[PDB]
């Protein structure tokens, strides 16, 4: 009766042939009432259709068996076609031989596996056999448009992490079926926002833009992207390359060819964005994580802090030419550990991780075989001198203080920037207004415990509460924050900082004085006259130094940026660390990771409010404490010897009922007056806005870029926020 | 308002879900 | 010798204390002791008794450590001899039932107070064995003097530990929390699915939820003295809510509350004194004793202190009626003046179809959890139907759009809204742009960036999602804001099932209006509050007066300025009123001799209709099956967006024909019968409504709702769906706005 055509509109199939070949009356390449279209290079005859579809045929059992399982796991509707693509369509594997690399179709009964995909060779000279002509079409754009059903991956690595989702809604086959506790990559249905979480079923904003061709049929994209994440978080000590991905892409049909071709693009995109192949991973040497297209551009990174060392590490790993200039005689910036204490590291700067889940710091800790100590919940407030505050008094003041913020939280609603008041001035107003309208007032102790919590919030903003914004003091929690444990990074951030810096072109004692981005290319001059130059410059200097204008810009920064830079505030705290002959606090503290210090008066509320037990093992005896709020001001006139005395006084008070030994070693920080830092971390000043972080992060003419904690709106202040900002900018700088 | 939608609810554009960290939590 | 001791603590009104314990054989009694332990201003226990339970070698250590272990595995607060004494050893105090006596008495040491004892207690009664008559008068014995101290303000502050209730009704609803953090004893231990009053740890926002361990804002302002110590309040409030949602058909009263306040010591006296103030706050605010519940004559829900005031209510819709039933129950004079010749307003059911009630207006309940409509359904024994999630998009004509094409275009549409949410970040009111103008701009600006070419089918399926969005805003997206189109979702919305109120909202409306002084056909034309009290004058001239006044007219009527205000409204309000939009949709219902759609529909509570073009996209986009029992055969559909204007000159015969023209397209494989009955709403042209539900106009802000809801000189009050920021548009919102204003009016 001849030889038939496909009715499927726009089909390049001149001579369709049946792949199924399951029925006896198989049309093969001949005639059959109707051809069924899966793709432009794959059809099956109507006689094989009946073979499975009809209840009186022989393939009915195998179909209905699959049909039941498919309606129990998935959400997509079973059909003769869906069955073919998931069960019968021949697998396509590429050849291992570097000289060949041809795409071959396997025999109907062969079941492709990762092992087969790793070693496959033509005829397993077979390599000289001509490649199937259908393969070449796979690369054309219309090919995937004339596919009927999206690819569904088998035995995806992401499978165990996506059991809360219908397999089909995440690009997996509804006919299928020892990782770090801090690696929670995907959201879960009904979960509340948590930092660095991607939705398995929806494409992020970035993703849509980079890959608009998938905006209509995204199933394949989600499928591959979730496969890569699962692979990376399964082993984050190695660089994830397309090769170690392919053997895990197990789908039937010519569509697989399209998957392995695209996985390379999605792998390189995510890599650029810092989703993977990030952290402390190194390489080392002629094995750059990006193709040679990104390599031919240079960049100067100003500042060897977390933010600068992050971008440098990334760009260097990509294969881009990077050189970082640091003013100090050491890297680390506001990360500076003191390793002189016997059997313990103590941070003069950062040393705490606020929320480990998904945190880059937790990932980097994994790569480094480093462990973190989780902080305990209990922190007794010790008065002067001896008595341990009654929990009923503590909870009640923690509650009240929290309610004061609650009423602030409501007062702020609808208020504009011009209607802004100091948080501290507002907390007082409300706190007073209560006593009035209530009648009863607080005891000396209750008032003193409320002062403890005020200082705890001054410690967090780095400032006296009368200088911070009521409307924006916590602006950043509009967004999802890092969940999970708060940990004391026992080995110290310096371990991480040195690893990132290892092998990079770092120039110490190179304070940048002028950045000229007027001409073809940006000229960066240091204080003595040294001249550097690259196509891109990334400044990561502290907020204070940008306000001070220590670096000359030509052209000068826009009146906007300066306004945003001056809208934030350079918060400051200081640390003091003391080593003793023995742990004298054990009796009273009882292995608690820290105790409190109830302020005798409001003024003294910043002075050593919290004391940290710097040994999670509890073998050594070192104490660290903090000077915040109003106290940092009244300590810059004292010298080291004096601050140490005011601290010993406090301790012998808190421990009045006993002797406390004389400290055998100590240090007192002077960040506030460190010429190249002059701060601890940013905060929003009254009248300011959180938006400022995003304005400072604006790039200038795509030539000058900014990073640092004071540019991370979502997560400001932290080494995490600073690190992530650096990853953010390297991504922008390396954009084709 | 999205809220009046019954059949076929649009899901895009929503602000990040947020949770109240109580201390009376287990 | 060395007779008297004293108390160690600051402010105690007792220098020669007596011990209540009576534990140790060597109890110091009123005599001397090493140290007195302060529990309150009328409760101290000596150190000999302190040692009885504390020292490992005494005769109570075994009872104390047994309790201590249980306390540490259930509670969060530290186990102490003072906590033990207050949770186990303190004598219960119970108030006499005799109406003429009502004295507070201490029970004997070993007596365990139960609700049954508290209910029927009388002076000198021994709960041991049953009432045998006696010849001795215990009700003339002087009440213990410490009972009067209890009600002095300072008394509570000098209570060392918080009152932890035993066997609270809320215990089951708070098993997620440590008992002692929600005002219950660590040593302790069939509702409507839609009643979930208490936030659960880790739960996201859901409307009308209270935190069991945190006082809300208005609770702080109402009871400031509890911002320092909130424990007792939270204990009683969680009990009240626990009782209310345990029995929502009865008025909850102080009498039936008390027997459930079980706590040792004098503090109980303070609890039963406070539970009454708290119970009246809950009522005025509408947290409890609200809904369809009717009170009368006789048993007004508030003390007569709130009673001496009169208020006039303009408009008898869900709003005006909600506030009416409330102020009525409180014991306040209420006269409501409606314009039309019927009650309900935008709630108007049609009960003329066979075995089916169809609503000319509202009839859907959007999220049922904590919804007042679900409560009012429990109170009325009414049941609802939950919408299925399946909604097939039928084209013209007969083809059910391919799931792959359907999902595809749902993704893309939602994506388009994701980027609209991005652009809008940090923009000001002045930088506002029409939502639709932004989605178009973003839509083309994307087809550009990638050669992706949408088919006429994909492009039409997208139109359905634009019309769906117009159906909810009741407006063309080119008039709706992009910044504030979903302003309200900034707040916590009503979770749970979306349902179809089968009996119709009319039921709940007629039950609220039952017995209220409702003047019909009395359109208000002028309101004068420039004098001592307000003067309301109708269009025919009929004059009314009252101390207050609550207008609940539709938004559209405030923009037209139907009512003369003297003095006129503030220039600010006028701006807030006009910055919001008067949305509009129209409904159409058709009855058929038989269900002709069951074949292709297959139960789906509805089916969608893929527009041929972007001009006919609001013409019957969705078709609802109005019989959840799938027995009868009625269909309801909606006209929204630009389509409501293309139908405002036509008559019903014309609309019917355009609706039949589509049904026969959607179902080409079959003969569709002729509708034996039908109706086509005209809410646009209804003089005293002129709208469906409000939205936010380009350049506007959801803050406008609050500005409208601002009272004036504490005299004129406002309510309606256009005055409830959190929940706009809905009957629920209109209802809650009524309650809200009832509260305001009752305070003044
Ligand atoms: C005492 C203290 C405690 C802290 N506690 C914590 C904590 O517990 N957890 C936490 O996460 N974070 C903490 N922080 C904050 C955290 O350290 C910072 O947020 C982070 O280091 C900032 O990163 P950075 O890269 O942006 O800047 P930096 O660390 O500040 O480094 C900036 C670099 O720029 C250099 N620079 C400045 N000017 C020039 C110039 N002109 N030319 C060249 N180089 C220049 C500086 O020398 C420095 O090397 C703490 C900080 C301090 C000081
Ligand atoms: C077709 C349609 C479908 C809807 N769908 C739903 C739905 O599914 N779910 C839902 O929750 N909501 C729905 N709504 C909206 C819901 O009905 C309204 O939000 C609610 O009725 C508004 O309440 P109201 O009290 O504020 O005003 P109204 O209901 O509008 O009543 C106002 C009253 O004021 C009266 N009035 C006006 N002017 C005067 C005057 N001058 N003097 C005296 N009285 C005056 C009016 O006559 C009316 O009685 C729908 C509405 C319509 C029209
Ligand atoms: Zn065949
Ligand atoms: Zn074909
Ligand atoms: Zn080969
Ligand atoms: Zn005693
Ligand atoms: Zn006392
Ligand atoms: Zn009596």
């Amino acid at each position: 009766l001849g030889s038939r055509k496909c009715e499927k509109a726009g089909c390049t199939a001149t001579c369709p042939v049946c792949f199924a070949s399951a029925s006896e009356r198989c049309a093969k390449n001949g005639y059959t009432s109707r051809w069924y279209h899966l793709s432009c290079g794959e059809h099956f005859c109507n006689e094989c259709f009946d073979h499975y579809y009809r209840s009186h045929k022989d393939g009915y059992d195998k179909y209905t068996t699959w049909k039941k399982i498919w309606t129990s796991n998935g959400k997509t509707e079973p059909s003769p076609k869906a069955f073919m693509a998931d069960q019968q369509l021949p697998y396509w594997v590429q050849c291992t031989k570097p000289e060949c690399r041809k795409w071959r179709q396997l025999t109907k009964e062969i079941q492709l596996t990762p092992q087969i995909a790793k070693t496959y060779r033509c005829g397993m000279d077979h390599c000289s056999l001509p490649e199937d002509l259908r393969v070449l079409e796979v690369s054309n754009h219309w090919w995937y448009s004339m596919l009927i059903l999206p690819p569904l991956l088998k035995d995806s690595v992401a499978a165990p992490l996506l059991s809360a989702y219908y397999p089909d809604c995440v690009g997996m086959s509804p006919s299928c079926t020892g990782m770090n506790r801090y690696f929670q990559p995907f959201y879960q249905p009904n979960e509340c926002g948590k930092a660095l979480c991607v939705r398995p079923d929806v494409m992020e904003l970035d993703e849509l833009y980079e890959f608009p061709e998938y905006s209509r049929d995204p199933t394949m994209y989600l499928a591959l992207r979730n496969l890569i994440l699962a692979l990376w978080y399964t082993n984050c000590k190695e660089a994830l390359t397309p090769q170690k991905c392919i053997p895990h892409i197990i789908v039937r049909g010519l569509v697989r060819i399209r998957c392995v071709q695209e996985v390379e693009r999605i792998l390189y995109f995510m890599t650029r964005k810092g989703l993977i192949n990030t952290g402390v991973l190194s390489v080392g040497a002629d094995q750059y994580l990006l193709p040679k297209d990104y390599h031919n551009k240079s960049v100067i990174i100003i500042g060897a802090g977390p933010a600068g060392l992050a971008a440098a590490r990334q760009l260097h790993n990509f294969g881009i030419k990077v050189t970082v200039l640091e003013a100090k005689d050491r890297i680390g910036g506001r990360v500076w550990d003191d390793k002189s204490f016997k059997g313990v590291t103590v941070g003069r700067g950062a040393q705490i991780v606020n929320g480990c889940i998904n945190n880059p710091v937790a990932l980097m800790c994994e790569q480094l075989g480093i462990s973190m100590h989780k902080f305990g919940e209990r922190c007794d407030l010790i008065q002067e001198g001896g008595r341990i505050t009654d929990p009923t008094i503590d909870k009640r003041m923690d509650f009240h203080f929290n309610a004061l913020l609650d009423v602030v939280s409501e007062w702020r609603k609808d208020k504009t920037q011009l209607q802004d008041v100091p948080l501290g001035e507002k907390i007082e107003e409300i706190y007073k207004a209560f006593i009035k309208e209530s009648g009863i007032q607080f005891s000396e102790l209750e008032g003193q415990v409320l002062q403890f919590h005020l200082s705890n919030l001054e410690y967090a903003c780095g400032s006296n509460l009368h200088q911070v914004s009521a409307r924006s003091w916590d602006h950043n929690e509009f967004f999802a924050q890092f969940a999970g444990d708060h940990t004391l990074l026992t080995p110290g951030y310096s371990v991480i900082i040195e690893k990132l810096a290892e092998g990079l072109d770092i120039q110490l004692k190179s304070p940048v004085q002028c950045i000229d981005y007027s001409g073809d290319e940006v000229q960066v001059t240091t204080t003595d006259g040294t001249g550097y130059s690259a196509q891109k410059v990334l400044v990561t200097v502290p907020l204070a130094l940008l306000q001070k204008g220590a670096i000359q810009f030509n052209p000068p920064l826009s009146e906007k940026k300066m306004k945003a830079i001056n809208s934030l505030g350079a918060g400051i705290i200081e640390k003091i660390a003391l080593q003793f002959p023995y742990r004298f606090w054990d009796s009273k503290v009882q292995g608690a990771d820290f105790f409190g210090h109830v302020p005798p008066s409001a003024s003294k509320r910043g002075l050593f409010a919290v004391f940290y037990d710097m040994d999670p093992q509890k073998k050594h005896s070192v104490l660290m404490s903090v000077i915040a709020g109003e106290a940092v001001a009244s300590v810059r006139t004292l010298d080291d010897k004096q601050v140490l005395q005011q601290c010993m006084a406090t301790l012998r008070e808190l421990f009045k009922e006993q002797e406390v030994p004389d400290p055998t070693k100590y240090f007192v920080t002077r960040w506030s007056t460190d010429p190249w830092i002059q701060m601890a971390y940013s905060f929003v000043k009254t009248g300011g806005s959180g938006e400022a972080y995003d304005i400072i992060a604006e790039d200038i003419q795509g030539t000058v870029f900014f990073a640092g904690e004071a540019t991370n709106r979502h997560f400001p202040q932290t080494v995490t926020g600073a690190y992530l900002s650096g990853v953010r900018e390297a991504s922008k700088i390396a954009a084709f | 308002a999205r809220t009046m939608q019954t059949a076929r609810k649009s899901t895009g554009g929503k602000a990040p879900r947020k949770q109240l960290a109580t201390k009376a939590a287990r």
